[PDB]
This record gives C-alpha cells, sequence and structure tokens, in this order.
RNA sequence: AAGCUUGAGUCUCGUAGAGGGGGGUAGAAUUCCAGGUGUAGCGGUGAAAUGCGUAGAGAUCUGGAGGAAUACCGGUGGCGAAGGCGGCCCCCUGGACGAAGACUGACGCUCAGGUGCGAAAGCGUGGGGAGCAAACAGGAUUAGAUACCCUGGUAGUCCACGCCGUAAACGAUGUCGACUUGGAGGUUGUGCCCUUGAGGCGUGGCUUCCGGAGCUAACGCGUUAAGUCGACCGCCUGGGGA
RNA sequence: ACUAUGGUUUUUAUU
RNA sequence: GUUUAUUAAAAACACAGCACUGUGCAAACACGAAAGUGGACGUAUACGGUGUGACGCCUGCCCGGUGCCGGAAGGUUAAU
C-alpha cells in the first residue's frame, strides 16, 4: 500500500504500512490462538477515549 | 392526551401585553379538558443572531398535557399573532409533571 | 389500536361476568370496535395500501373467529349480530 | 359536480356536463336586477367596426355590493347565484340590520352560515376584516386598489390575490398577472377565493352551441377569393411569401407595445 | 435526547463558528454523536445557537 | 355434543426502529436574472476540438428568481411481505420484545379461480427544470462512425391524478408444523455490577461469520439449512425448434 | 495508485 | 349543417384537438384630423392572427438563399 491522502499530517502514524499486512492478516482472525490474550485482556485493558 | 412543552420566542418589548395572551391561551386548553403545570416565566433571553433589529427574545414556556387530535388546530393562535416567531410544541422529553 | 375509553365500553358489555376478558364474542366484538377506530386513518387517497389491508387482516381474523361460533354453538352468532354491528 | 355519459344513439356518443344542485333554481332579487343597457356598439360615424360581433341574450346584471363599508353588524348567506356577464358567481346576503345585499362570491362558504362585519369578525372567508390585521400567505379575495372604483382583481372562477410581504403602513400583493403591486393595506378585502372553482370543467360540445355563445367561426385565408383576404388564391395553394392578417400585416415575432405610463407602478414580469 | 434547553453542554460540540467537531476526534461515540447533532438541532430552533455564521 | 391443554388468541404497564401516510420548518453546493467593481482569458481530455471574448466573456459584491436529493452521523447497523426506506418537528399506524396477573378453549394451516401492490421505462392533460441524461444539433474519431472522448441538450427522473403491471422481481432457497449442534460478534430488552465497561457475566428476540451431524457431482447449505420429514399448492420427464 | 490509441480474423495435414 | 336560385351536391367550407405567433389589461387588436367606439363587468385553457384537422398510432433530411427576430459595435445616411 499505497492509497491516497485525505487528512494532511506531515509524520506517519504508522496505521496503514507494515502493519497492516506484513505483518497483520491471518494470525488474530477467529478464533486463533485465543485462551483469553486476543479479546478478553483487551475487554479488560482500560482507555480514556474510545476505543 | 400527551405532555407538551411549547416554547415561542415573542417581542421583548411586547412582555406586557403576554398577560392577555396566557389569558387566553389558558381559555383555549382548559376548554379542551387539559392542563398546564407552568405557564408563568422563562425570562428575556439573548439570542445566537440578531432579528427584528434587536438581539434578545422572551421566553414565556407552557408546560401542558393537552388532547393531540387539536394540537395543530391550537397552534394557529401564536400563528396569526404578529409578536411571536417559530413556535414549536416540544413533546414529552420527561415533562415536568409526571402523575405524581 | 383502539383507545383505552373504546376498549373498556366493549369489556363491560359483550361480556357475563366481571372483567372476563375471554369469550369469543368479546374477541369478535373489539376487532369492530378496532374498525370504528380506524376512521380517520382509511379511505382517503389511493396511495396508501397498508389501512386497506389491516382493515381486510382484522376482517380475516374476525371470519375465522365467527366461522367456529357459528359450527360449534349456532345460537350464540345469531345472537351476537342482534347486539353487533354487522350487514346493516 | 360533473356528470358524463357513455354513446347510446347515432350522433349521440360519449357527452359530458357540469351541474350544481345548490345554485338557487329561483329568480334574481328584483330591485338589484338592473337591465344592463348598451349603447349599440356603432362608432363615431354610426356604423360597426368589431367583426362578427354578438351575444348574449340580455346580459342584465345583479347589481353586486362593492362600496359598503360596515362594522359590528353581522350578517347570513341566503343563496349562490349566477350573473351573466362573468365566471365568479355572486351570493345574496341579509344583514341582521338588516339589508339584501349581492356579494361577490366567497369559497369554503354556503347558504345559512353567518359571518360579521370589520375589526371584531374572525379569519375566515367573507368576514371583511381589516387588511392591515392579517399575515402574509392570507387570501383577500377581490381586492379594490383605488378607493370607491369597484371590484379591481380576482374577477373570474377560482382566483384570488395573497398578501406575500408587509412593510409597516404598506403591503405587497401577489398578481395572477405576475405582478407584485404595492398598497397602503386601504382595501376592500373581503379574505378568502373567489367563486365555487368549477368554471373550468365546461366543454361546450356541438357547433350548434356557437349561435347561443353569439361567436362566428374563423375563416382559412387559402380557403377565400384573392379580393376578400390576401392569402386568396389559385390552385397552387400558396402564398410565396410570410403569413399576414386580412388587414395585409405581418405580426409572427412582431412585438407590440403602447403603454409608457405606468413605470412606477410595475415591480415584477412574468416569467 | 433528554435536553435542549442547557446549552453548556451542546457548546461542548461545536466551534467558535458554530459547526459541528465529529466523534473522531472527540473520543465521543456515534450512536452519542447522533442524538447531540438532534439537540443541536433543537437548541437551532430555540434561537439560542447559530445555524451558519452567514448570519 | 360437550370437556381439557404444552396449539392458537384477549386486557393492563414497559423496550427499539431511514417501515408507511399527512402537515409545520432549516441547510450545502450547483444554475439563471439586474446593476455595480470591470479584467483577459474562461471552458474540456486518454488526446484534440466545437464552446467562449475584443460589439468586453470568466470572476466578485448586494439583491431578485429557482430545482432536486438531504450530503457528515451511515456501521462487519435498524425497519419493510417485498420493490425499497436517512435534515429537524407533530399526529396516526401493521409487526417484533420485557413482564405480573386474570380470561377464551382447537378458534389451526394451505390454496386452483379471484383480488391487493412498482426499482424502472411506457400511456397522458397541465406545472417544473438546477443535477444527470437515452433522443438530438455539433465537435470529433478514423481508412470509416451513426459509437468511446467533449461543449450544449429532449424524453425522463420531480408535482397533482389515474392506466400499465416490468426486471437478474438474486436472499440461487414455495407457504405452513415440530426437531437437531458448538463458537464468536453486532443490535434490543432484563437481573446484578461501588459498570476495566463504544459495556461485563447469565437469560429472551433479531441477525452475521466460522464450524459439527445429515444432504450434495461441486459451491457448499449448515438450526433463519441444500438437514429430518409431516399438511397443501404450483410445475416436470434428452437438446434445439419455442 | 507512477503517464492513450482502434480493423483484417489458416487451407489440405489426421494415412 | 353551409354549397353553383334554371347542366355540376361531392372528395370543398369547419369542431373538441396539434402548433406557431401578437397580448399582464390604460392588453394586444380593428376604426378614428376630433369627441372617442367596440375589444370589456372579458383578464392568458381569455382575447387577436395563420397553418393543420376529431379519434388511434407516428412527426425524415436541409438555415446555402428570400423573409422574420435576436446581437448590437462600425459604415454608408436625411432632418439638424
Amino acid at each position: 500500500i499505497k492509497v491516497r491522502e485525505n487528512e494532511p499530517f506531515d509524520v506517519a502514524l504508522r496505521r496503514f504500512k507494515r502493519s497492516c499486512e506484513k505483518a497483520g492478516v491471518l494470525a488474530e482472525v477467529r478464533r486463533r490462538e485465543f485462551y483469553e490474550k486476543p479479546t478478553t485482556e483487551r475487554k479488560r485493558a482500560k482507555a480514556s477515549a474510545v476505543k | 392526551m400527551r405532555h407538551y412543552e411549547i416554547v415561542f420566542m415573542v417581542h421583548p418589548d411586547q412582555s406586557e401585553q403576554v398577560p392577555g395572551m396566557i389569558e387566553r391561551y389558558t381559555a383555549a386548553i382548559t376548554g379542551a379538558e387539559g392542563k398546564i403545570h407552568r405557564l408563568e416565566d422563562w425570562g428575556r433571553r439573548q439570542l445566537a443572531y440578531p432579528i427584528n433589529k434587536l438581539h434578545k427574545a422572551h421566553y414565556v414556556l407552557m408546560n401542558v398535557e393537552a388532547p393531540q387530535e387539536v394540537i395543530d388546530e391550537l397552534e394557529t393562535t401564536f400563528r396569526f399573532n404578529d409578536a411571536v416567531i417559530r413556535s414549536m410544541v416540544m413533546r414529552t422529553k420527561h415533562a415536568v409533571t409526571e402523575a405524581s | 389500536s383502539l383507545s383505552t375509553e373504546a376498549t373498556a365500553k366493549i369489556v363491560s358489555e359483550f361480556g357475563r361476568d366481571a372483567n372476563d376478558t375471554g369469550s369469543t364474542e368479546v374477541q369478535v366484538a373489539l376487532l369492530t370496535a378496532q374498525i370504528n377506530h380506524l376512521q380517520g386513518h382509511f379511505a382517503e387517497h389511493k396511495k396508501d395500501h397498508h389501512s386497506r389491508r389491516g382493515l381486510l387482516r382484522m376482517v380475516s381474523q374476525r371470519r375465522k373467529l365467527l366461522d367456529y361460533l357459528k359450527r360449534k354453538d349456532v345460537a350464540r352468532y345469531t345472537q351476537l349480530i342482534e347486539r353487533l354491528g354487522l350487514r346493516r | 359536480a360533473v356528470v358524463k355519459c357513455k354513446p347510446t344513439s347515432p350522433g349521440r356518443r360519449h357527452v359530458v356536463k357540469v351541474v350544481n344542485p345548490e345554485l338557487h333554481k329561483g329568480k334574481p332579487f328584483a330591485p338589484l336586477l338592473e337591465k344592463n343597457s348598451k349603447s349599440g356598439g356603432r362608432n363615431n360615424n354610426g356604423r360597426i367596426t368589431t367583426r362578427h360581433i354578438g351575444g348574449g341574450h340580455k346580459q342584465a346584471y345583479r347589481i353586486v355590493d362593492f362600496k359598503r363599508n360596515k362594522d359590528g353588524i353581522p350578517a347570513v348567506v341566503e343563496r349562490l347565484e349566477y350573473d351573466p356577464n362573468r365566471s365568479a358567481n355572486i351570493a345574496l346576503v341579509l344583514y341582521k340590520d338588516g339589508e339584501r345585499r349581492y356579494i361577490l362570491a366567497p369559497k369554503g362558504l354556503k347558504a345559512g352560515d353567518q359571518i360579521q362585519s370589520g375589526v371584531d369578525a374572525a379569519i375566515k372567508p367573507g368576514n371583511t376584516l381589516p387588511m392591515r390585521n392579517i399575515p402574509v400567505g392570507s387570501t383577500v379575495h377581490n381586492v379594490e386598489m383605488k378607493p370607491g372604483k369597484g371590484g379591481q382583481l380576482a374577477r373570474s372562477a377560482g382566483t384570488y390575490v395573497q398578501i406575500v410581504a408587509r412593510d409597516g403602513a404598506y403591503v405587497t400583493l401577489r398578481l395572477r398577472s405576475g405582478e407584485m403591486r404595492k398598497v397602503e393595506a386601504d382595501c376592500r378585502a373581503t379574505l378568502g377565493e373567489v367563486g365555487n372553482a368549477e368554471h373550468m370543467l365546461r366543454v361546450l360540445g356541438k357547433a350548434g352551441a356557437a349561435r347561443w355563445r353569439g361567436v362566428r367561426p374563423t375563416v382559412r385565408g387559402t380557403a377565400m377569393n384573392p379580393v376578400d383576404h390576401p392569402h386568396g388564391g389559385g390552385e397552387g395553394r400558396n402564398f410565396g411569401k410570410h403569413p399576414v392578417t386580412p388587414w395585409g400585416v405581418q405580426t409572427k415575432g412582431k412585438k407590440t407595445r403602447s403603454n409608457k405610463r405606468t413605470d412606477k407602478f410595475i415591480v415584477r414580469r412574468r416569467s | 435526547e433528554i435536553d435542549y434547553k442547557d446549552i453548556a453542554t451542546l457548546k461542548n460540540y461545536i466551534t467558535e463558528s458554530g459547526k459541528i467537531v465529529p466523534s473522531r476526534i472527540t473520543g465521543t461515540r456515534a450512536k452519542y454523536q447522533r442524538q447531540l447533532a438532534r439537540a443541536i438541532k433543537r437548541a437551532r430552533y430555540l434561537s439560542l445557537l447559530p445555524y451558519t455564521d452567514r448570519h
């Protein structure tokens, strides 16, 4: 990726590249690893903004 | 019947004729067997934009219980009168009486 | 839909005991009063198909009840039409 | 109301008619029936100048009240009637004091109903309440803009003037001509719409009805001899030229105006 | 959904130009935003908040 | 010809919704008109030209005129039998659901014939005309073109009132009845949280993805089934011709 | 996401 | 229905309808040295003028030219 910018910022957020596909796919989706770490531990992670 | 707050913006210099309007607003709901719970004051307030060369308007608020099959025919009273703009009936929203 | 006033006026007529909400007669009378509450909401313009289908749905349920009442008891149907608004 | 019938006999095909059971079946109120006498249609030389002019049978007029000024006196509607000159209809009214008068018909009001006059009257059609008391969007009926001239504006079936902008002592009227006329609210203003709003339902029908109308058909210039129409001919069927009137003048694309003296009264031109 | 007359809360979701601030930059949820916009619309019709700065 | 009940229904107080029908009322960007301030470019592409100005366009300022959908929120979200349905505000309305009592007493299901209903365009009388646009004047294009591309643009989309009944009308799954097997999200009630809490852990409704029994040539369907058979209807028996 | 072109359209082969 | 009174009665003339074009009402229009007269107590589906002919189903191509209107600068050009 690619994809054209629509909100101007001079510094990147590392939000869309290599984090994001390489790695980011087919390793967390649907019950992979599970136990508590990809869902329940994050439901117990406090946030001062939504999330 | 349903609860209505009934809010409308009155010209601030007509505040001495408003008691004469309240006199016949009360008659137009008590003749319909409805009930009033405030109908006294919400003060003269500053607007977010000027109108009719002024920057304030007077607010009364009615806070009533009325038959909603005539609540639009009752709205004609504020619409023929030149002293009033943008009248709106404002239904329920946890009204000031609640069958206590 | 039927008002609290119009509901009570049926339950206090098409009964035989104190507050008796089941009799087949009161089921048919309430459906006929729901057609009186339909006035001013049906037959204004060709653009609405809902309230004629609502009338036909209440009429379908009223037929399902009457077709049974006049087969099981007979006399309770020919008597109900003398105190309910039907045909005339 | 309107009534219509399918074919039944030779030449009696599909037909349409307009009918009103609430129109008075009797005679006009005789004190207010006036002959509507005509000077004869002769020009300054004692001869007729207008081609094929005629009709109707008598055209006698039912006066109509356009000079009334009344306050606090109520009145009742007695009739719905016709006048042979117009499409507006008339209503016979009885004042409760009292006098019988013909009013230019208000719509939304029938016989056996009561109206008031002037400042203590409600905002209902026919109540003639002051035009300086009513909001924009009100339908004012027949206007009168020159005091004492008579029933100016809204003179045809289902017509009305509407008030669209107030300026203190003044108000602007939205006209059927597309105009934006201004006045100091000193108008007769009966309140409502004119007549019964069914004159458009008419069809006239058969060509023999043109004799009652007093109107004789226009003829094609090609269908004349060369001495009684400029287009007259001529088995070639063609004029070799742009089309003209029987007087030999062109008019297509040729705009005509003579008024130069209402420039302060003109406000808006129709789109 | 409950109030439109006390404007102290509604001024927290509009700019000095009277324009509505997106939920994605206020830590606010969208099912709130959808009704905070209704409270702002109610308070605009009350003439106690501005519609547009044209005006 | 009567009785019962776990089918199927009645009444009271609460839960969510762009479902439908009617009235009250604001915005954003685009388009024309008048006079100012008055200038040489303004328009369109993959490319190019018609357009548009020297008789003064485009743009900008204050007015006047005017149409269509309501943009953001809008979702791996609601609601509707479906086709479809989003600015606020007020009434009326078919279904679905929480929950304590009391009443019917098999009142249930399907359906030939019949009958109800448009995303669309077509019939048509009078209004409307900014987006977009078949038709259409042109620019072209090219060897050619009637097309791709571009300037302008009618029917039509919009309004009142009626006819037409169309489609891939695809949710690939007739309408009804009672069963089967786990996980995880969303959405809405409800019990309890000194609410890590765009909630949590159970329990009712809806629903989406993954997945098991069974069924399938294959896709997979997968409790809302392409499974299990029970009611009733519609329809079939090599392909083309049709 | 990172730079335009559009047409002609094999016959015997297989004994 | 109107039509060659005495050789010619039809297939011509015209109606709801389609379209162009003049008219916002002191209208347009016709007539008028002048008073005015009609249009008209009508008011845009109402009025004036010309094509085409109800109904049903359609509406080719052409603006070089003559005519007509718009664009208004310039030229020639009379009163002055």
